[PDB]
């Protein structure tokens, strides 16, 4: 890759108190054409680790495959669950692919977040792994792992690579992050959490011309990994100024 | 000097003359305005009559084009009473004055700051 073509916007992951939320708005543009609507752009690399991406779809499609395959030799040499691997491992995989390609300048063109779950002790789901069918979709309650027990990185094109309570990609580095550290707090109930998220993405919608009000979220629990019912966010104005006719203003000058 | 009533220049009295004869041809057109103003309106009322100058008026003059009133802008008139050539001018004047306020400050002159820029150009 070049540069990107097809992209992705931003991502949010945050730490609450039954395990990992990770939102994304369900575009990817082709430029400033909203081309695809309905895009995935948060994937399941097992049980306890998700992977979200912005910025290239193809070099995402790429990354996504390589985790797919390693997820599955996983499996493969698995005899008990604490052999599966972390989240942590693999943001450190992904974290070396990237700074492999920087050094010979042939990068993908993403920010990368690998989020999870990096205990065994939560739940018995890597006991009997289904790659193939879901249970989930059974009158069980999560569990509250305690934040340590939960891993969200980052990755980017230089292979920086850095973890966090709360992580967030593309213009969410700048309109959900301030909101997240003036706001976020520890063992956040699921309201709490979709609540902050929603803001974030409220605000993205109004200011990031790439983002679209169609969200995904994701949890990753005790559970395992589920994705919610994808929904539209409703965005409304937050001043009158702006409906407000312009032939209601003074004719003269520069009133607009 | 002997030119002192030609130009505008101090006689010995420290008159200008040639603004009392200004004055005097304005008187000499024989027209009469009224301005009157109200508690939330203002009035103008002129002749609508040909200023006495040389040629005269004829029975085939259209009357309905004779004025004194303009529209300066939509929203401010005047009464320009003299020569019509200087009182057109005037108007012309005035109306470039207005439109230049407005493009230079996004809003529209009122009268009185109108009236002072106009009355700084005829003191050149």
């Amino acid at each position: 890759t070049l540069g990107p073509v097809v992209t992705g916007t931003s991502v949010i992951a945050i730490k609450y108190k039954h395990g990992i939320m990770i939102a994304a708005d369900r575009k990817a543009s082709y430029g400033s054409y909203a081309k695809f609507q309905n895009v995935e752009r948060i994937f399941k690399i097992n049980n306890k680790t998700v992977m979200g991406f912005s910025g290239e779809l193809a070099d995402a499609q790429y990354l996504h495959e390589l985790l797919t395959r390693k997820n599955i030799n996983n499996l493969s040499e698995k005899k008990r669950k604490e052999d599966m691997y972390t989240p942590q491992h693999y943001h450190s995989y992904v974290s070396r692919v990237f700074y492999v390609r920087k050094n010979r300048i042939d990068p993908l063109f993403n920010n990368i977040i690998i989020a999870g779950i990096n205990s065994q002790k939560y739940d018995n789901n890597d006991d009997n792994v289904l790659l193939y069918t879901n249970k989930n979709n059974n009158n069980e309650e999560y569990k509250e792992i305690h934040k340590d027990d939960l891993y969200i990185g980052f990755v980017d094109m230089h292979g920086t690579n850095f973890c966090d309570d709360y992580i967030t990609t593309g213009y969410a580095r700048y309109f959900a992050l301030t909101l997240l550290r003036d706001h976020y707090k520890d063992n956040m109930t699921e309201e709490e959490a979709r609540i902050l998220i929603n803001e974030c993405l409220r605000i993205l919608y109004f200011r990031d011309a790439t983002s679209s009000n169609f969200i995904q979220i994701v949890k990753v629990t005790s559970k395992g990994v589920e994705y919610e019912e994808p929904y539209i966010l409703p965005c409304v104005l937050n001043s009158a100024d702006y409906v407000y006719p312009s032939t209601l203003l003074p004719p003269a000058g520069c009133m607009w | 000097s002997m030119y002192d009533r030609h130009l505008t220049i101090f006689s010995p009295d420290g008159n200008l003359y040639q603004i009392e004869y200004a004055i005097k041809a304005v008187k000499n057109t024989n027209i009469t305005s009224v301005g009157v103003k109200g508690e939330n309106c203002a009035v103008i009322i002129s002749q609508k009559k040909m200023a006495t100058q040389y040629i005269s008026q004829d029975k085939l003059l259209d009357y309905n084009n004779i004025t004194n009133i303009y529209n300066i802008t939509d929203e401010i008139g005047c009464s320009m009473v003299g020569m019509p050539g200087d009182c057109l001018s005037m108007v012309y004047k005035a109306r470039s004055e207005a439109s230049e306020f407005l493009y230079s400050n996004g809003y529209n002159v009122n009268a009185e700051t109108l009236c002072r820029n106009i009355c700084d150009k005829i003191q050149v």
